[PDB]
């Protein structure tokens, strides 16, 4: 409400300006997604977007947002899609509202959108209407079938609202030549699916003939609409259960019959399982037809006549009997699934291609089996939380009637393995979360018995593998999270007993191969491949010696075989990233990549200006590109005698691009290319041309007579942490007076009304003195001059208690400390200055000058003291 | 209130018998009330009809291709029998109890108990209902006497009569009976025209189903109503505007010669063959055939006010009109006239009398044609005047749930009503403003000149607008015609000839040519005679052109200038030639025809290729072929794109395959090699492999070179197929 | 079974899809020929749910793609096949070449004639992807179906129709052993096995609202309008259940597998075309009567109309597939020859279902005799067997 009440602001006094808004407008949506991408719940961070969204439009501020815009389309409409709940279709929906332009991604949703509630329909009218006296033409919009299949189901005149209708006449026939201009032959007959076609029941009444049949459940469509729908009754709902109960159990209650003379003959058959090689009678005997699709029709009716129980279970008020059916029908499914294995047993030991028995015309609990652990990667998490408990009484009873056979081991898992391996294949974000929190709970009962680790060895890795690699940025990160979490557990329980160069033989080869082949595609896939890389060569034996040795062998070709000037730099220098995550083992290819080196000296090269820059996303990755090449130039330099010796200083030339790198002014590029010469480069040398010197002087007529910016002034700023003797300290104080220059009191014209942060002389002369913070440390003359004009000038801001201030005075006595206390000492007299000093001493950045007053303070206790007689007035300040 | 129902329906419930044929007679009698806003309560029919349904707990069958067995396939593999005697694994034996418990215990499922879940379900549950009475209806018939079925039968049609008092109002109460009695299995007697007007009461296409069932279903009851029930199903499927049903079905079930020949001739599109037709269907009808039946003489009735409908002489179809005219006469109102009274009598006497809102639609329309032609009179009746819209929105939600035609004419006029309020307004600024506003003006009218419907729809419509567009341009003549002398648009509302070239183009292509005759007579007393109306007129004389040829050089001769465009009669020229070469005068034609083009500097310059290639295909000798080809080619190259220019191609192409190794054409092409052809020469790619592959690509090296550069990805995937396979088979 | 982990068999993600990439253009829609890609479909990521699915002649592999604009248009798989495809191939563009124009006319298109073949493309030349998506059925599919919701062995039938006719050879001596046989034989099918109307009744249980089955009624004529045309037109002799695929949602009809000069398909050795009678019993007694003879005389006449387009179009496909022929050669003028002795052939004999010229004929007559000619049963019981013609 809060934002809520900030939002209403510049539509109060549009005279109050969205400019107040302007640069914090497009900066919070992209960071407000990002945040969404990263919440914990963050719908709530949406439900802000459209209320913020909700009130624009009529005060230009389109300009603005002309860069962010795709950003936020195509993200919305992958999240459009992705909803798959409620809420979240029309909050989408409602975010298709935007300011004016263009995208026919938007019209994409629209028709969608356009029956997807009541709710939005009076807006979207608006829209294609609007895009239908200009070039509002050539409209090739080809979903113009259900376009058609919306727009005259909304037709209908009874009491609806006037208007409704009066738009959407106003709508149809504005075109006229283009009413069935491609309407269409109807091609949706759809019908008769098995959530339709039930069966007879041989009923009986009191007037009847015979035992006259009647069709049982017709009710299904709406018995299945009746209970997930929130708004029921409680006895509606209880019905809805109670109708569901008696339903799906006559699905086998009939067939329920419980057999006497089987659980030793099961017995028998676990001995019979306990036997293997048990062939089967002679038959090339006959078989039906089947059509099982027909059977499978059946079957989706008890799959969806069963996956709505545990849909229903976990929803509140009734879980009780639910449950206990749920464990009744495990009790009778997971046993009569044994029976099929068994059956399975008796449909097993085929030999070579000749024949077998086959009998048919049965149903089985195997897709029941299949089909609701499947069915656990769903909405409302309390059913995938009851879907932990399914795997759990599950491998229970598996081990209660069966142990720890392999015949076990056959009995229930590969069902549950397979698609939990297809499903860690599929691609929702929603189906996707249900197979890894699946994979946890397994891991917990197969890492004893790891030989289905040996069977599923690179297969499980294989999942895992695209499981970072093709899940998109959708998602929140906690499946993400919760991939690499099992999966550093799952290379762990693999690694963990083989730890030689030597149990190398096929399973983890072919594993690791596919994990060196992973190294290369996104940051967030190259970020824990590698860590799961150099923890799993950190433990049992073989580091990422021995193991990027057998890549070596992998990356020595395609570091030069997919060339550059294409196969796109980020996972390409990600390898050698990955030979930078090589590169701390000894051997990384650690010479002769001078074609790697000399390409690379001319990506960056490539001019960031009047060169191929013409043609937001461009921009980062051209930030990434940049930022991969200075990486990697910076690290070709600073790996062992790879370019140390090579061509002498190719860092001093890397050195010119990170001069360069400079002038490419990026803060987020240039902290890395600080923060990486500082930590991770060490040449002291000579470059004395004019390579240093075009950047050095020009940068400071830049800053004093251009005023550029805050890169800028940051440049030259990590240049004096770089270039010693960045020359004439006192350009500096003729900085000073070029700080003054920009700071004329115009500014402080323009400071009458205005926020003083958002004035840019303020941000440049925030960012002028965190300049002279680093100053060469003759900084006596900064004493004198400096801060007087702060307080000159804070005098003429008529500023008191927060100062621009608080970090260039804390980093200046921090670094000066004898003048420091010399001059306070020696203005020991007036209050103001003192004051100045009495916050910024608060401040906490320098702390042996506070104890350095500290031990002042009874000197200047005394000091004043003595001065107590000097003027009665100041003596009272 | 969920007690409150179920307690006063259980009062009900147990104040009842258990016999069911009398609980459903006592249905289907003995209480027959309306409820009619909300639903029946076959809810609780069918649970008093579950009154007459023991209480049993049985409730089983085998067909859902059933489960597993409990014991067969734990004894169908009988090889490693240990088959344990007291050595029971606890495992097993506690699970044993367990679940055999749980089979115990849980399997607990009774009928009444899921009948009476089943009535709770319903009491929200409308679709389950629709399912419901379709499912036990039919099977309660079974059990039922002959004789009192019969009466059940006259019960039943009565029971259909007293909700066709009861005014109930796209979903199924009446039709969730209707489809319930639909498949009942043939037991309604009579009711053939009782389901006819039944059709329209709600949701039509679930009765029609049973109505064409009944003329399969072989019964001889009358001959009558065989022919009956034949009549009123020929109605619902015209009724739903669904043609081929219509000229499907009396065409199959034709009695004169003439019925069954005229009939397909109308029906095809041949309107005059089918009148001269029917006029000897009726002069025989005029009969010794005494059999003739209402279809017979009406058929032929309405045939002869289609034929005097569709093409023109409204005059004597008002001359038919004036002793006849149920509303013909307010169709011949919809023939031009703006005398505001005589309508006006005509509109009261009009408006006196759930179709027709055009009806209403012409009591707007005059109306409003009237309150702006009190110039500035008003416009506020009209926005009135749109709730006739709102009327006319009723029907489009009351047959139909998909998009039947009845659509296709009723979305037609809703464009209309919205087109004439649109001129409301527009209709009155401009007489404000006269009292700048050429263009203001020119942007409503361009947009209603870009309004215009698709160019195979439906003749009548085309027309209508026609109609109702130029009565427009009347008043924004009437405007522009005195204030233009009272002030001494710069010359000329040349506006309906648009209209009128646009109808020609139909007319040409819907086939009826007479009436392109009739319009072009009328386009002659006009302003603007300048440049642009008759740069728009020598388009629209073109369109409008051995008898007939002859008079075009004489309309070439004296008629109305030579000062204008020479193109547009060269191509008249060149069609003279055209006309003069289809008399096979090859040589004085083509030059001419050449000359036309060169003066002209296309579609004549391919068609003087295509007849100078005509002249090839008549001319094997490749003098006359080679001087043809590059000509035609290069009169495509200047064709446009975005056509047919790919058969133009094709055909040249053909004629590049029919080249036979001449020699020296392709030299011709080369010269003339031809601006982009790829896009659209995009289609015959593969066969233009094979023959570059068979012979002679040089021009061929030179097209497929630029044509796979700008088409990457679409040259790929076959070629990549087909050159691998092409020199493996080379070598 | 019936699906397994597609490209999750694959280790192509990290070693040549580690260089998936480049998005390309959507296969083949640039075949469905327009002017130029504006909007053409960019296919962007594979499904993982493949399908194999065996029929009743041969199998089938499915692969579903949701692409860039994302809905699955999945093209579907055909291990290597011969020449036959590269007939076929040209076919299927030729008869595409016409459907535009076929738009282009006005009644036609006022009822939508729409020629529809559908698309496949090559892509080894030996492998074949043709656009064929999910519930698209063919009718012996039906036709077993049908034989089998019985125990009905339609071999069994098969050996009947068999044993009659050699015991006709053995008991006495007749001269029509075939004729009253087959009279015989094909009222003891229409006796003991497959009679009419089981095609208009495994097709009423399909749809659900019985409009939709009217609906049903008014598509499946207006393919199977195309298909006779398509019959006649090529002079295609084979139609076999195993090759109608029928369109169980919309109601298309997919046809797969389709001196005297060597005459391949030039002239048909029976008479009529395909109208089976059990599909004529689903046909729709009035209505595909109604339908199906206005719908070929549309074809006739509008397709016939314009200039030379039959023609130039024709140029293109026969001197083709004469070209193929032969090679099955060659010579500057014989061709040529047998071309537009060829063309004229076959445009008389498009002009055989022409018109009446001066006195009005209801109908056309050769397609209104012939409308009986393929509907009499001696005729049809004149062919063999193998068409299934019991049914």
């Amino acid at each position: 409400r809060l934002f809520k009440l900030s939002f209403m602001s510049v539509n109060l006094f549009p005279n109050i300006n969205e400019v107040v808004l302007l640069p914090h407008l497009n900066d919070l949506i992209l960071n407000s997604l990002k945040y969404s991408t990263t919440a914990e719940e963050p719908l709530v961070y949406f439900y802000l977007i459209r209320t913020l969204f909700r009130s624009i439009g009529g005060g230009r501020f389109e300009n603005l947002y002309r860069s962010i815009k795709p950003i936020l389309q195509v993200l919305l409409q992958s999240l459009n899609q992705m909803i798959l709940l409620p809420h979240e279709r029309e909050l989408y929906v409602e975010l298709c509202i935007t300011v004016p332009v263009y995208l026919p991604f938007l019209m994409k949703p629209l028709v969608f959108a356009l029956q997807q509630y009541p709710d939005l329909v009076s807006q979207g009218l608006r829209t294609l209407e609007l895009c239908i006296a200009e070039y509002f033409d050539p409209i090739i919009e080809p979903v113009i079938d259900d376009v058609s299949k919306a727009l005259f189901n909304l037709l209908q005149p009874q009491p609806f609202n006037h208007a409704i209708s009066h738009n959407v006449v106003r709508i149809l026939g504005k075109l006229g030549g283009r009413n069935r201009q491609f309407l269409k032959p109807p091609t949706d007959l759809t019908e008769k699916t098995e959530l339709d076609i039930d069966a007879i029941a041989d009923f009986k009444i009191n007037g009847m003939p015979e035992d006259v049949p009647l069709s049982v459940t017709p009710g299904i469509q709406s018995a299945l609409n009746i209970l997930q729908s929130y708004k029921s009754d409680i006895h509606y709902r209880k019905s809805a259960y109670k109708y569901l109960t008696c339903v799906l159990l006559l699905m086998t209650k009939s067939s329920a019959e419980f057999p006497t003379n089987y659980t030793e003959l099961l017995k028998t058959a676990v001995n019979s399982i306990k036997l293997e090689r048990i062939g089967i009678e002679k038959n090339f005997d006959l078989e039906p037809t089947v059509n099982k699709r027909d059977y499978s029709n059946q079957e989706n009716l008890f799959l969806r006549l069963l996956e709505s129980v545990f849909y229903a279970t976990s929803i509140k008020e009734l879980k009780d009997d639910a449950m206990d059916l749920l464990n009744n029908l495990l009790d009778h499914f997971c046993l009569l699934q044994v029976n099929t294995t068994l059956l399975n047993k008796r449909n097993y030991n085929g030999t070579f291609n000749i024949d077998l028995k086959n009998p048919n015309f049965m149903l089985d609990s195997s897709l029941i089996l299949d089909a609701i652990p499947f069915a656990l990667s769903y909405y409302i998490p309390e059913v995938r939380e009851v879907g932990v408990l399914a795997y759990k009484r599950i491998y229970e009873k598996s081990c209660l009637i069966y142990g720890e056979e392999l015949a076990l081991s056959h009995s229930f898992i590969p069902e549950l393995a397979k698609q939990f391996i297809h499903l860690c294949y599929d691609e929702t974000y929603y189906n996707k979360r249900g197979g890894v929190l699946g994979i946890k709970v397994l891991i917990d009962n197969v890492k004893s018995s790891s030989v289905f680790l040996k069977k599923y060895q690179y297969n499980l890795a294989n999942g895992l593998l695209f499981v970072l690699k093709d899940t998109q940025s959708e998602a929140p990160s906690a499946i993400t999270d919760s991939a690499e979490k099992l999966l550093i557990d799952l290379l762990s329980i693999t690694f963990a007993d083989v730890k030689e160069e030597d149990l190398g033989n096929k399973v983890l080869e072919n594993t690791l191969t596919d994990i060196v082949c992973e190294l290369s595609a996104n940051p967030k896939v190259r970020n824990a491949c590698q860590k799961s890389l150099h923890t799993i060569s950190n433990l049992t034996g073989i580091p990422i010696v021995k193991l990027m040795d057998h890549s070596k062998q992998f990356l020595l070709s395609p570091i030069f075989a997919k060339p550059l000037r294409a196969l796109p730099f980020t996972m390409q220098i990600g390898n050698v990233d990955a030979i930078t995550f090589c590169l701390s083992l000894p051997n990384t290819f650690l010479t002769f990549n001078e074609e790697l080196f000399r390409l690379l000296q001319e990506s960056i090269v490539l001019a960031d200006a009047e060169d191929e820059s013409l043609s937001y996303s461009t921009s980062e990755q051209l930030v990434q590109l940049r930022i991969a090449c200075i990486k990697l130039l910076a690290i070709a330099l600073k790996n062992e005698e790879f370019a140390t010796a090579q061509q002498g200083n190719i860092r001093i030339r890397i050195l010119a691009v990170f001069f360069k790198t400079m002038l490419k002014t990026s803060p987020e590029i240039i902290n890395t290319t600080y923060e990486a010469l500082k930590g991770s480069l060490a040449e002291n040398s000579k470059l004395p041309k004019e390579l240093l010197q075009n950047g050095l002087k020009p940068l400071l007529m830049n800053l004093s007579d251009h005023q550029k910016t805050v890169p800028g002034l940051d440049a030259l700023s990590k240049l004096l942490e770089l270039l010693i003797a960045y020359f004439k300290v006192e350009i500096g104080r003729k900085l000073l007076d070029h700080l003054t220059a920009w700071c004329r009191v115009e500014v402080l014209d323009t400071l009458f009304g205005q926020d003083l942060a958002e004035q840019m002389p303020t941000k440049i002369i925030v960012s002028i003195i965190n300049i002279f913070h680093l100053l060469p440390p003759q900084a006596d003359m900064f004493l004198n001059d400096l801060l007087l004009k702060v307080m000159l000038l804070e005098r003429k801001l008529r500023l008191q208690l927060d100062s621009p201030f608080r970090t260039p005075l804390a980093r200046y006595l921090n670094r000066f400390h004898n003048p420091v206390t010399e001059y306070f000492k020696k203005n020991m007299t007036l209050r103001q200055l003192v004051l100045f000093m009495c916050n910024i001493v608060q401040r906490p950045e320098a702390k042996e000058l506070a104890e350095d007053f500290e031990k002042e303070l009874d000197n200047f206790y005394d000091f004043y003291i003595s001065n107590i007689p000097k003027n009665q007035v100041r003596v009272v300040s | 209130d969920i007690g409150i129902r179920k307690r006063f329906m259980t009062i009900l419930d147990n104040s009842l018998e258990r016999d069911i044929k009398e609980r459903l007679y006592y249905v289907i009698r003995d209480q027959n009330w309306e409820f009619i806003a909300d639903y029946p309560w076959l809810n609780q029919a069918l649970q008093l009809l579950y009154g007459s349904f023991n209480r049993e707990k049985e409730l089983s069958l085998k067909n859902i291709y059933c489960l597993s067995p409990p014991s067969i396939l734990q004894e169908y593999l009988p090889e490693n029998a240990e088959m344990v005697t007291e050595v029971n694994d606890l495992e097993l034996s506690n699970f044993v109890k367990g679940h055999i418990a749980s089979m115990q215990g849980l399997c607990r499922i009774i009928s009444s108990d899921f009948i009476d879940s089943l009535i709770e379900i319903f009491y929200q549950d409308p679709k389950a209902i629709h399912r419901a009475w379709v499912t036990l209806f039919p099977q309660v018939y079974k059990s039922i006497p002959k004789n009192e079925k019969y009466g059940f039968v006259r019960s039943i049609i009565t029971l259909l009569s007293k909700p066709y008092h009861t005014r109930q109002i796209r979903t199924n109460v009446i039709n969730m009976l209707l489809d319930s009695i639909s498949k009942i299995e043939s037991l309604e007697l009579p009711p053939h025209l009782v389901k006819y007007l039944a059709i329209s009461y709600n949701a039509w296409y679930q009765s029609i189903n049973i109505l064409e069932s009944i003329q399969s279903n072989t019964s001889i009851d009358n001959t009558k109503i065989i022919e009956a029930n034949e009549d009123a199903l020929l109605e619902l499927y015209v009724n739903l505007q669904e043609e081929d049903m219509f000229y499907g079905l009396w065409r199959r079930r034709a009695k004169y010669t003439e019925t069954n020949i005229g009939l397909s001739y109308e029906q095809i599109g041949l309107w005059d063959k089918a009148q001269q037709l029917y006029e000897v269907a009726q002069v025989k009808a005029r009969s010794g055939a005494l059999p003739y039946s209402q279809s017979e003489y009406a058929l032929w009735e309405d045939n002869w006010i289609q034929c005097a409908e569709k093409l023109q002489h409204w005059d004597v179809l008002t001359e038919l009109a004036k002793h006849e005219g149920f509303t013909d006469l307010l169709l011949e109102c919809g023939w031009r006239v703006a005398d505001w009274n005589s309508d006006r009598d005509a509109l009261e006497q009009s408006v006196k009398s759930v179709p027709t809102p055009r009806r209403q639609m012409f009591k707007t329309f005059l109306a409003l044609q009237n309150f702006a032609e009190s110039r500035k009179g008003d416009q506020e009746v009209r926005k009135l005047c749109d709730e006739g819209i709102q009327l006319s929105l009723i029907k489009w939600v009351s047959l139909p749930i998909r998009y039947t035609p009845a659509h296709k004419w009723l979305l037609h006029g809703f464009q209309q009503y919205m087109e004439f309020l649109e001129a409301t307004q527009i209709y009155a600024n401009l007489h404000t403003t006269t009292v700048s506003k050429a263009q203001e003006i020119k942007r409503i009218l361009q947009a209603w000149r870009d309004r215009l419907p698709n160019t195979w729809d439906d003749v009548n419509m085309w027309n209508d607008l026609v109609t109702w567009r130029q009565h427009a341009f009347q008043v924004i003549n009437n405007a522009y015609l005195p204030l233009i002398p009272a002030l001494q648009a710069y010359r000329g509302y040349h506006e309906i000839a648009w209209v009128i070239n646009r109808f020609a183009h139909v007319a040409r292509k819907h086939n009826m040519p007479d009436v392109c005759i009739s319009q072009l007579a009328r386009i002659y007393t006009l302003p603007n005679i300048e440049i642009q109306e008759a740069f728009l007129k020598l388009r629209e004389q073109a369109k409008c052109h051995m008898n007939e040829l002859t008079t075009g050089l004489d309309v070439i001769s004296n008629t109305n200038l030579v000062y204008f465009g020479t193109v547009q009669k060269a191509e008249f020229f060149t069609l003279k030639g055209m006309f003069l070469s289809k008399l096979r005068a090859y040589e004085e034609a083509n030059q001419a025809f050449a000359t036309a083009v060169q003066i002209d500097l296309a579609k004549a310059w391919a068609q003087w290729g295509f007849f100078n290639d005509r002249r090839l295909s008549e001319e094997p000798n490749n003098i006359s072929f080679a001087s043809n080809a590059i000509s035609c080619y290069l009169q495509a190259a200047g064709l446009y794109k975005n056509s047919k220019i790919r058969e133009l191609l094709c055909r040249i192409l053909w004629l590049i395959s029919i080249d036979d190794a001449s020699g020296m054409l392709t030299n011709a092409f080369d010269s003339f090699r031809g601006e982009i052809p790829v896009w659209y020469w995009i289609t015959f790619i593969p066969q233009l492999l094979t023959s570059l592959s068979h012979k002679e690509a040089n021009m061929v090296r030179h097209i497929l070179i630029r044509i796979a550069k700008s088409y990457p990805q679409a040259l790929h995937f076959q070629l990549r197929t087909t050159k691998e396979d092409f020199a493996v088979i080379q070598r | 079974s019936k699906k397994e982990n597609l490209e999750v068999l694959c280790p192509h993600l990290s070693n040549f899809h580690h260089q998936k990439f480049e998005d390309i253009e959507i296969p083949g829609q640039y075949l469905l020929n327009k002017d130029n890609n504006v909007h053409f479909i960019k296919i962007a990521r594979f499904l993982p749910t493949v399908d194999f699915v065996r029929g009743t002649h041969s199998s089938y592999r499915r692969l579903m793609i949701r692409g860039h604009d994302g809905s699955v248009h999945s093209f579907a798989v055909q291990y290597p096949a011969v020449r036959h495809s590269r007939r076929e191939e040209r076919m299927f563009q030729l008869y595409r070449l016409f459907n535009k124009s076929l738009s282009k006319n006005v009644e036609t298109r006022r009822r939508s004639i729409q020629f529809n073949l559908p698309i496949a493309i090559p892509l080894s030349p030996q492998v074949r992807i043709m656009n064929d998506s999910v519930s698209f059925t063919t009718l012996h599919e039906i036709h077993n179906e049908f034989c089998k919701k019985k125990g009905f062995d339609p071999d069994d039938i098969q050996d009947f129709m068999a044993d009659k006719l050699n015991a006709a050879h053995d008991d006495a001596l007749p001269a029509p052993d075939m004729t009253i046989l087959k009279v015989e034989i094909f009222n003891s099918i229409q006796t003991m096995f497959v009679p009419s109307n089981v095609l208009k009744d495994h097709f009423t249980s399909l749809f659900t609202q019985f409009e939709d089955f009217w609906l049903f009624r008014k598509q499946f004529a207006s393919q199977y309008s195309s298909f006779v045309f398509m019959s006649y037109m090529m002079m295609i002799n084979n139609r076999t259940p195993h090759k109608i695929h029928v369109d169980k949602t919309s109601g298309n009809v997919f046809t797969l597998e389709m001196p005297p000069d060597s005459p391949i398909f030039h002239n048909n050795e029976p008479v009529p075309f395909r109208l089976t009678p059990n599909i004529q019993s689903l046909i729709g007694d009035s209505a595909l009567e109604g339908i199906f003879a206005v719908n070929l005389f549309t074809i006739s006449r509008a397709l016939i109309e314009p200039d030379n387009e039959l023609n130039t179009y024709l140029a293109l496909f026969i001197r083709d597939e004469i070209i193929s022929w032969f090679s099955n050669i060659i010579e500057n003028p014989q061709l040529r020859e047998m071309v537009q002795t060829n063309v004229d052939l076959i445009i008389r004999k498009v002009a055989q279902l022409g018109h009446l010229n001066s006195t009005p004929t209801v109908t056309t007559q050769f397609i209104l005799d012939c409308i009986g000619s393929a509907v009499s049963p001696r005729n049809l019981a004149r062919t063999d067997v193998n068409f299934m013609p019991w049914f």
